[PDB]
């Protein structure tokens, strides 16, 4: 669970 | 989502849309397990709504995403349309998901998890972008914001916030019409877990005031439950 | 509702409260005869809740009163809980009202029945007389506003206004949470009959900003076919 | 229907 294959990219950290 | 930014396509796996039967959607869910969605209970799911699990741009053509029908509405009976207390609904799929690259499950917490006041969090959907606009966004969003204390909360919304909710923003994003239901994920060990969902705040979706969110872990118990049961 | 003054009791017979088994008023509503109710499609109504009439003052407990349960509720196919179009549901009582003095029935209007714009009509309720407030007003208040028409309305709120909405107001009151699901009525031939059902607006409740109807005219045929068929 | 045995009262009209 909660760990997606494709990372996501945020500006906020 | 007000003052958000595009999501990378396939990053929040677990992000469904649910939509009516003409593929309009009104509101966001995320899965648990491949047969279980969690969603907002205000937003009046039916059995004749549809959950689209994998979709990135609704405004795509192609694009692999699985239109899964709802078997069954679980909505939480002390939810309260007046107070929006306990804003949690479950559907169970009539047919199971399945898991890719694309499309998987986000953790729930225990009970007795605890996420500080200050961590930085991520919420996505497809709600509107500005209150104003006539439609909702084609591509999912997102916006890291800050998870708030109750007592800080209540400066701003008073006794509107009760025990079961959690509040996050106020801090030049927001979540807004129609992503209702969407997650609110914060990291806890190296996995996404859900610590709210998207549930009410101002009618100006105003980026200054935060938005209010059903608070998991007071309502993890009952979800777990229900899924044992059924 | 904001600005509005006490009812004299008894005088809005229609006029019903919808509560949790604990007496917490979530929503109004409107018997239209002695088995059924009309509501809003957001006020989220269940078979648990109960229709309470013959109310004036909900902090007395020495009121005659009708405590009445619900054996089914038929929400509109339509409604969307993200536009808020169609809002409107009927419940079927498992026991009929019995009509008397404080309690009796509400004229329809037929699908054609027009209403112009700039009528006085009245709107009831106990919802909240400040969006600030924490609790609801405990006795029935009502206020006298006008009709608006649905061009005039869209000046406010833009492409949101659908056709199967109505707006009133804008002139130093308003609707408010908790409001919703009761009566928008106009006298039409010597007898108030219902036009409109409360469904949203503003979430300050501001004055100056009209309220949202469900517009009876476009939906009375679906109400009468539900009741036909049941 | 529409009528009520007990008469409003209202400021506004
Ligand atoms: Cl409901």
């Amino acid at each position: 669970c909660g760990v997606p294959a494709i990372q996501p990219v945020l500006s906020g950290l | 989502i007000v003052n958000g930014e595009e999501a990378v396509p396939g990053s929040w796996p677990w992000q469904v849309s649910l939509q009516d039967k003409t593929g309009f959607h009104f509101c966001g869910g995320s899965l648990i397990n491949e047969n279980w969605v969690v969603t907002a209970a205000h937003c009046g799911v039916t059995t004749s709504d549809v959950v689209v699990a994998g979709e990135f741009d609704q405004g795509s053509s192609s694009e692999k995403i699985q239109k899964l029908k709802i078997a069954k509405v679980f909505k939480n009976s002390k939810y309260n349309s007046l107070t929006i207390n306990n804003d949690i609904t479950l559907l169970k799929l009539s047919t199971a998901a399945s898991f890719s690259q694309t499309v998987s499950a986000v953790c729930l917490p225990s009970a007795s998890d605890d996420f500080a006041a200050g961590t930085t969090c991520v919420t996505t959907g497809w709600g509107l972008t500005r209150y104003t606009n006539a439609n909702t966004p084609d591509r999912l969003q997102q916006a890291s914001l800050p998870l708030l204390s109750n007592t800080n909360c209540k400066k701003y919304w008073g006794t509107k916030i009760k025990d079961a909710m959690i509040c996050a923003g106020a801090s030049g994003v927001s979540s807004c019409m129609g992503d209702s239901g969407g997650p609110l994920v914060c990291k806890k060990n190296g996995a996404w877990t859900l610590v709210g969902i998207v549930s009410w705040g101002s009618s100006t979706c105003s980026t200054s005031t935060p938005g209010v969110y059903a608070r998991v872990t007071a309502l993890v118990n009952w979800v777990q439950q229900t899924l044992a049961a059924n």
